[PDB]
DNA sequence: TTGGAAAATTTGTTTCATAG
DNA sequence: AACTATGAAACAAATTTTCC
């Protein structure tokens, strides 16, 4: 049933937009975290080098 | 009615553009965080080169 | 590797840039062969200041392109092109969710290497996006960059690492036919007044071809859009003579960074190009 | 191997139905 | 009662993947 096969395609296409927005949120969280840790590491090493 | 319809067109256009701009915004954010991430990382590898003297 | 690396103290250099398009093949097909160069030749890479006599190993993987921080593409992979009647370069095939080609860098050959063992495989979108962690879509993400690496061993026990990326390669059949593409710009800048004519050199420049200048904040929030009157009458199906538009705020004190793109229809626009206006 | 393009899949758009 | 926002249906346009 073609009308039924397209129905699922659209059902999946919509569900896909959801998962994507979600994956990007979980991604934004982690990046802000890693950047924080990385900002520290950059500062630790920054001090050390200055005192060598 | 031709009018009640061109209006539902808008309401659906609006509803669609809104949800699209959202992903376009979450996507813009991650892409700038990934930029800051590589800049930190490159920075770290530079400081580490200096630490080795 | 997603970690950054740069043209080392030895300077790894792309000598012969590959061709702008290279329709990749699927696993449902037979190899469409190795990437080539616009000369009919093949791309060529070389480590410049390596005064030694030990053979290195050049790594190859397929990386992204477009306006992003370089990284291994998730939809494309290097294909160890089994070679022709005379396979010039040898190969080693490794993974880590992304194939990596290892080919020798002979001191005999002037630490140079011809890439002809490198082809491009395309993975099915629905398979990639399926996996957790991926936020990228395959839909229209069809450009690529050949990425090469070296790990130079030193006297000090050290390892100086280098990396280089080829110009972007369009790996889609249709998009190769549909999307315009800039390969060259006359100028990368000018002062607020504009007016000067910029010469664009690219692929698929029809007449539907319009060029637009855009301004963006650090949030991606666009604040400027201006259609540049690009001259059209007689030229070449891949060369545009654009008249740089005057900048909105002609009173800046610091140079501003804008973008521009060549566009056909609506869903046929080239990746954003870089431009910058300078204050007077 | 190449090049082309039918076949298959996705995503966009206009309507309807309909909760709020 | 009337009207916007939104998910889902149908069918068309866009883009990818299989086939020749």
């Amino acid at each position: 049933r073609k009308r039924m096969r397209n129905r699922i395609a659209a059902s999946k296409s919509r569900k896909r937009k959801l998962e994507r927005i979600a994956r990007l949120e979980e991604k934004v969280k982690t990046l802000k975290a890693q950047n924080s840790e990385l900002a520290s590491t950059a500062n630790m090493l920054r001090e050390q080098v200055a005192q060598l | 009615r031709r009018i009640r319809r061109e209006r539902n067109k808008m309401a659906a256009a609006k509803s669609r553009n809104r949800r699209r701009e959202l992903t376009d915004t979450l996507q813009a954010e991650t892409d700038q965080l990934e930029d800051e991430k590589s800049a930190l990382q490159t920075e770290i590898a530079n400081l580490l080169k200096e630490k080795e003297k | 590797w997603p970690l950054s690396s740069q043209s080392g103290s030895y300077e790894l250099r792309i000598e012969v840039q590959p061709k702008p398009h290279h329709r990749a093949h699927y696993e449902t097909e037979g190899s469409r062969g190795a990437v080539k160069a616009p000369t009919g030749g093949h791309p060529v890479v070389q480590l410049h200041g390596y005064m030694e006599n030990k053979p290195l190993g050049l790594q190859i993987f397929i990386g992204t392109a477009d306006e992003r921080i370089l990284k291994p593409h998730a939809f494309y992979q290097v294909h160890r092109i089994t070679g022709k009647t005379v396979t010039t370069t040898s190969y080693e095939k490794i993974v880590g969710n992304t194939k990596v080609l290892e080919i020798p860098l002979e001191p005999k050959n002037n630490m140079r290497a011809t890439i002809d063992c490198a082809g491009i495989l395309k993975l099915r979108n629905a398979d990639i996006e399926l996996r957790k962690g991926e936020t990228d879509i395959g839909r229209k993400n069809t450009r690529v960059r050949l990425v090469f690496r070296v790990h130079i061993p030193e006297s000090s026990g050290r390892i100086v690492s280098l990396q280089t990326a080829s110009n972007p390669i369009e790996c889609s059949q249709r998009s190769a036919h549909e999307l315009p593409m800039v390969e060259r710009q006359d100028t990368d800048s000018c002062l607020v007044y504009g007016g000067q004519q910029m010469i664009l050199t690219g692929q698929n420049f029809t007449s539907e071809s319009k060029v637009v200048f855009t301004e963006k904040t650090t949030d991606g929030q666009q604040i400027w859009e201006m259609e540049a009157t690009v001259d059209k009458d007689k030229s070449q199906p891949n060369m545009l003579f654009v008249e740089i538009p005057e900048y909105r705020n002609k009173h800046i004190r610091t140079p501003v960074k804008v973008n521009f793109y060549v566009i056909n229809g609506k869903r046929k626009r080239s990746q954003p190009q870089h431009f910058t206006y300078h204050p007077v």
